[PDB]
């Protein structure tokens, strides 16, 4: 899972 | 419309939904705030004021998709409102659309008269090289144009974040908070770039500050439980999810955003050996959780 801006 | 509005619209029948709106996003919910906005986009699809404020909110409640579609027609009724192109470069970045983010960031740069002659200039992403440099280079030369511009230390990060560079990236974006560490969507920009960057720790101190500036910031609770589940701390990725999902709902279409986040939820209390937290989810109802994880507020 990526982190969001 | 494009644009998914929620059917049973309560502000739909109000009489100032746009300044309710504005209102609720510094007293209340996001999702409370998207919904007020809604009503203004659906009785009044020409103000994109009403298209701008619903497309930065969606972004700050976890919902880039529904923020591109809302921040397209404020692009196309305003083409110089910067702060439009600003939320779809840092949404088509989260997305994935290498294309539309460096588009957005210059027409960001661009938009700006302070920056406009930057058009007319003779100036490792391989995948769009031209494209990359050529932002790349904008932002640079808007750098010595303007050497502590907060917004362009803050965009360099979003380039970087976009090619992977992680470190140049977030020493961009800590400049950014270093020039204004009250503004909470550089924290989280800055934890977002740390955590993907492989730095958690880091990231999740970020993460802290932006939302004790603003703790109805859905996306930084998303993130967060992101960071812990990452370092396998599930008590507090839990925590940080049901405080998440709870906001997120302040009906209809709404409880389907949702979903995805209560699945992702179940993998934590499977994970923490809950087979009966587990069961639970499947309500859908954030009561239970709430108990289990001492966010008693919300059973008032």
């Amino acid at each position: 899972r990526a982190a969001k801006l | 419309t494009d644009y998914p509005f929620e059917a049973n619209n309560p502000y739909m029948y109000h009489e100032n939904p746009m300044e309710e709106g504005l209102s609720m996003l510094k007293l209340a919910n996001l999702a409370e705030a998207a919904l007020a906005f809604e009503a203004v986009c659906q009785a009044a699809p020409e103000r994109e004021e009403a298209w701008r404020s619903l497309g930065l909110t969606q972004a700050e409640n976890e919902k880039d998709g529904l923020a591109i579609i809302a921040l397209n027609h404020a692009r196309m009724l305003d083409p110089k409102d910067i702060a439009v192109h600003a939320a779809l470069a840092v949404s088509h970045t989260n997305e994935h659309n290498a294309n539309a983010a460096l588009a957005s960031l210059r027409a960001w740069l661009l938009s700006q008269p302070q920056y406009e002659q930057l058009g007319s200039v003779n100036l490792f992403f391989f995948a769009a090289p031209n494209e990359y440099r050529e932002c790349r280079t904008l932002l640079h030369a808007a750098l010595e144009m303007n050497p502590n511009d907060a917004q362009l230390h803050a965009s360099l990060g979003v380039l970087y974040n976009l090619s992977n560079n992680y470190d140049s990236a977030a020493a961009n974006l800590r400049r950014a908070v270093e020039l204004r560490p009250d503004d909470a969507q550089l924290w989280n920009k800055l934890g977002a770039t740390l955590a993907n960057g492989n730095r958690p720790q880091e990231a999740l101190d970020a993460y802290n500050r932006a939302l004790d500036i603003n703790p109805g910031y859905v996306r930084v609770m998303y993130n967060m439980a992101v960071s812990y589940s990452n370092m396998s701390q599930y008590d507090l990725a839990a925590k940080q999810l049901v405080r998440a999902i709870y906001m997120q709902v302040g009906g209809e279409a709404s409880r389907e955003a949702t979903r995805s986040m209560w699945d992702f939820f179940r993998m934590l209390l499977n994970v923490m050996n809950r087979p009966d937290l587990v069961e639970l989810t499947y309500a859908q109802n954030v009561e239970p959780f709430a108990k289990e994880f001492g966010l008693q507020s919300m059973l008032l």
